[PDB]
RNA sequence: CAAGCUUGAGUCUCGUAGAGGGGGGUAGAAUUCCAGGUGUAGCGGUGAAAUGCGUAGAGAUCUGGAGGAAUACCGGUGGCGAAGGCGGCCCCCUGGACGAAGACUGACGCUCAGGUGCGAAAGCGUGGGGAGCAAACAGGAUUAGAUACCCUGGUAGUCCACGCCGUAAACGAUGUCGACUUGGAGGUUGUGCCCUUGAGGCGUGGCUUCCGGAGCUAACGCGUUAAGUCGACCGCCUGGGGA
């Protein structure tokens, strides 16, 4: 029931973070594949467009700051 | 390998500007890779994974100049003689 | 940097350093002076520090640790053995013909465009004070009262790494393994000192001590006791605390007391 | 001549000299005969961390195609700048030129 | 790769044989035609084709009796490593009279018991049993 | 997790909250596993013989529901 | 020997996915240590203990700082490499594999004793670094003794640039290349279609995991990725000890 491979994007800019605030959790780890459903080409262009905004201070590490 | 620096090896040895699968265009395509080559090795001296594309290259090209050697020994002099191969 | 062949004992054990950048000819006239052999013996004709004495004529380079040119920039022209330090020494040619005599970076060759000053663009060769160098950057000339001359790492092959830049201070840490405060406005240069390999120098026999005038060491516990503490014994004896010749302890003792500097010691090298 | 995404970090006390960096950091491109397809500020933004122990920061985002050369200068300047806080520089592999996600 | 292909059409014969299925294929050769034109006139196979104008496909045909198979056992005798030449004094008789082996003689490919009367001997491609 | 509470939350509920949601993102498995050492050997071991039998529950159902008993 | 063709083997066009190798940066969380601030009697430890650390102020707790090693979530019998093996992100140089439509060259192919390269960890040399762990070693225990598993500390070593060593259950305990022979569940990755018209149905390619039939095997088990039916070539064994 995935996102992604149904709405026919071939990118995940990562200067989008309306996405990425949905596959994040609350502490913000990522949250699995075999969870949100997303198919197994896309979660990791997820896993490295999210890598990217945590340097790029967008996204948090952890819960604290 | 460039797109435009293969296609003037094409067009320098190639029997009809078309044919690129010629042997002496199969041995041209691959000496101006190995000496093109030569100069990324003298800075990375342990890159061995990708110093074995370089002896399949080399030794590929060892076989398909033994099998000019013994099809037609007039072009294979004029090769070695235009490429600088001593061997 | 290859060992010499054992052709006969006495080159067994040589390693050398070689090196082809350099100049196989005559130094740049202008430049040198006398440095006679002093020979140990001060003004009152007593060996006051021992062991020196022999070994070959070293005439003196001239060699500028101040770099005061701002602005201009300075071609490099060659290489040469400067047999005073164990480093070796650029010849640098300004952009109006003046000449100099510089330490050489780690980076160095003939055709490098050094530019001394305030405005230098940061680039190993170069020298700029310390308010506008980028922290962490190794450097060496490093001065201790601006415009004295480069005092602070100028050895073979030292550097020392700029940690913080507060207030009208900076910190170093010294080769020695020391942090120290420095003014801020100390004129410093950037990069390493080229020749790093001398201490791979293995000299190989006795003789490469006295062409290098170093005369022989004769340990305590050979002499008689009127000469040093150590002697004595029928035999061999050294039953009695390791000490210098003129009764100190030598064995970790600290003698620093020089405590008009002790605003800068930050900690100590341990 | 491949294509570069840019993005650059300064600090909000020096957040008035940026059209000096970004008619600044058209020079090293477009006078070096790299064409130049976007280029956004992003105002200021509330991060979600300290870096260099502050809250707020200013973002641009440039993209623009180089030389392999001016843009392996480019960060230099980033470096030993103290301006730009973080820079990052991405090889796009194709020329885009949509207006950005997030200027909406 | 293929260092022979007289012992690829007979373990085609064998595998397409005991796994009871009823037209076999393969690439065509001057060997194995005259393979299965000794192979139908003996007996073991109904009919063959050969179908193509550039690179031909020989389609043999396999023959069942009562359901089981008709090509027992088939071996391959002599083999690309090793050359094995018989005279017709020696010419062996495979399964006592019943087997043939299909032996290259001078005069074309012919099966043994004709190949010994017509006075002569020659290499034996294959046993079949 | 940060539980903060809301306006008239009764204190079990605010706090069962808490432990639920430290349950689910898992401190509690994550500072176990990284109390000792677990070599790339053992670990590998541990996470093939803990899919071989997430395999044979996952099968065994689709087969031990097919012969009845009474 | 001589002459040819395109299915073996190869080159060119456009792309796709990947912890493949080598070099230079940089980001975050934590362990330790140093300087402090608040603070008062215990902390640490095991099955219970003591050794050790604290009334010279530990342990907690807050800000600041130096440095080193490793990359949580993603992470899955998932991916890449010929094996050894390889995990944060970013940039340079570079090796393969695979699909797609074509054009081209005309067996250029397969295996390989002696050779020559790569080859985890441990070791070894010369020069740097050392936060964590940690053989030897020192102390406290359990014990009939305990040179041991447990505990508090801790040096080689682990790490980095360059040279040797060339061994492991280097394991799929299965040498490499090719042709054939019933099926079904998946995973990963290309692509031409058909009302694609959100997760649809019709296909053909490569790579990897379980279950299972003929046939084989002493059995267990293997099972189109064969240990089935074959062809080419190389390695190797001949009772246990001695070895
Ligand atoms: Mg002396
Ligand atoms: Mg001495
Ligand atoms: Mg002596
Ligand atoms: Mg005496
Ligand atoms: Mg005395
Ligand atoms: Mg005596
Ligand atoms: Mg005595
Ligand atoms: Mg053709
Ligand atoms: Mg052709
Ligand atoms: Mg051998
Ligand atoms: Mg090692
Ligand atoms: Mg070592
Ligand atoms: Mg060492
Ligand atoms: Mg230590
Ligand atoms: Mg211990
Ligand atoms: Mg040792
Ligand atoms: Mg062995
Ligand atoms: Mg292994
Ligand atoms: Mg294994
Ligand atoms: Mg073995
Ligand atoms: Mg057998
Ligand atoms: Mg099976
Ligand atoms: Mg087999
Ligand atoms: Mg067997």
């Amino acid at each position: 029931f995935c996102r992604f491979t149904a709405e026919g994007v071939q990118e995940i800019d990562y200067k989008d973070i309306a996405t990425l605030k949905n596959y994040i959790t609350e502490s913000g780890k990522i949250v699995p594949s075999r969870i949100t459903g997303t198919r197994a080409k896309y979660q990791r262009q997820l896993a490295r467009a999210i890598k990217r905004a945590r340097y790029l201070s967008l996204l948090p590490y952890t819960d604290r700051h | 390998l460039s797109t435009e620096a293969t296609a003037k090896i094409v067009s320098e040895f190639g029997r009809d500007a078309n044919d690129t699968g010629s042997t002496e265009v199969q041995v041209a395509l691959l000496t101006a890779q190995i000496n093109h080559l030569q100069g990324h090795f003298a800075e990375h001296k342990k890159d061995h994974h990708s110093r074995r594309g370089l002896l399949r290259m080399v030794s590929q090209r060892r076989k398909l100049l033994d099998y000019l050697k013994r099809k037609d020994v007039a072009r294979y002099t004029q090769l070695i003689e235009r490429l600088g191969l001593r061997r | 940097v290859v060992k010499c062949k054992p052709t006969s004992p006495g080159r067994r054990h040589v390693v050398k350093v070689v090196n082809p950048e350099l100049h196989k000819g005559k130094p740049f006239a202008p430049l040198l002076e006398k440095n006679s052999k002093s020979g140990g013996r001060n003004n009152n004709g007593r060996i006051t520090t021992r062991h020196i004495g022999g070994g070959h004529k070293q005439a003196y380079r001239i060699v500028d640790f101040k770099r005061n040119k701002d602005g201009i920039p300075a071609v490099v022209e060659r290489l040469e053995y400067d047999p005073n330090r164990s480093a070796n020494i650029a010849l640098v040619l300004y952009k109006d013909g003046e000449r100099r005599y510089i330490l050489a970076p780690k980076g160095l060759k003939a055709g490098d465009q050094i530019q001394s000053g305030v405005d230098a663009a940061i680039k190993p060769g170069n020298t700029l004070p310390m308010r506008n160098i980028p922290v962490g950057s190794t450097v060496h000339n490093v001065e201790m009262k601006p415009g004295k001359g480069g005092q602070l790492a100028r050895s073979a092959g030292t550097y020392v790494q700029i940690v913080a830049r507060d207030g009208a201070y900076v910190t170093l840490r010294l080769r020695s393994g020391e942090m120290r405060k420095v003014e801020a406005d100390c004129r410093a240069t950037l990069g390493e000192v080229g020749n790093a390999e001398h201490m791979l120098r293995v000299l190989g026999k006795a003789g490469a001590a006295r062409w290098r005038g170093v005369r022989p060491t004769v340990r305590g516990t050979a002499m008689n006791p009127v000469d040093h503490p150590h002697g004595g014994g029928e035999g061999r004896n050294f039953g009695k605390h390791p000490v210098t010749p003129w009764g100190v302890q030598t064995k970790g003792k600290k003698t620093r007391s020089n405590k008009r500097t002790d605003k800068f010691i930050v900690r100590r090298r341990s | 001549m491949r294509h570069y995404e840019i993005v650059f970090m300064v600090h909000p006390d020096q957040s008035e000299q940026v059209p000096g960096m970004i008619e600044r950091y058209t020079a090293a491109i477009t006078g070096a005969e790299g064409k130049i397809h976007r280029l956004e500020d992003w105002g200021r933004r509330q991060l979600a961390y300290p870096i260099n122990k502050l809250h707020k920061a200013h973002y641009v985002l440039m993209n623009v195609e180089a030389p392999q050369e001016v843009i392996d200068e480019l960060e230099t300047t980033f470096r030993f700048n103290d301006a730009v806080i973080r820079s990052m520089v991405m090889r796009t592999k194709h020329a885009v030129t949509e207006a950005s996600p997030m200027v909406k | 790769s293929m260092q022979d292909p007289i012992a690829d059409m007979l373990t085609r014969i064998r595998n397409g044989q005991a796994a009871n299925k009823a037209a076999v294929t393969m690439p065509s050769s001057k060997l194995k035609v005259a393979i299965a034109n000794v192979l139908k006139e003996e007996g073991f196979i109904e009919d063959f084709k050969v179908e193509g104008d550039t690179k031909p496909e020989l389609e043999l045909t396999l023959k069942y009796f009562q359901g089981k198979a008709v090509v027992e056992s088939i071996q391959r005798v002599s083999r690309p490593g090793l050359r094995i030449y018989k005279r017709k004094d020696e010419l062996p008789k495979v399964m006592a009279g019943l087997g043939i082996a299909v032996v290259s003689t001078s005069k074309g490919v012919m099966t043994d018991r004709a190949a010994r009367q017509a006075g002569l001997g020659g290499e034996i491609i294959c046993y079949v049993a | 997790p940060v539980i903060k509470v809301r306006e008239n939350e009764p204190f079990d509920v605010a706090l069962r909250r808490f432990k639920r949601s430290c349950e689910k993102a898992g401190v509690l498995a994550e500072v176990r596993r990284r109390e000792f050492y677990e070599k790339p050997t053992t670990e590998r071991k541990r996470a093939k013989a803990s899919a071989v039998k997430r395999h044979a529950k996952k099968l065994a159902r689709e087969n031990a529901r097919r012969t009845r008993l009474y």
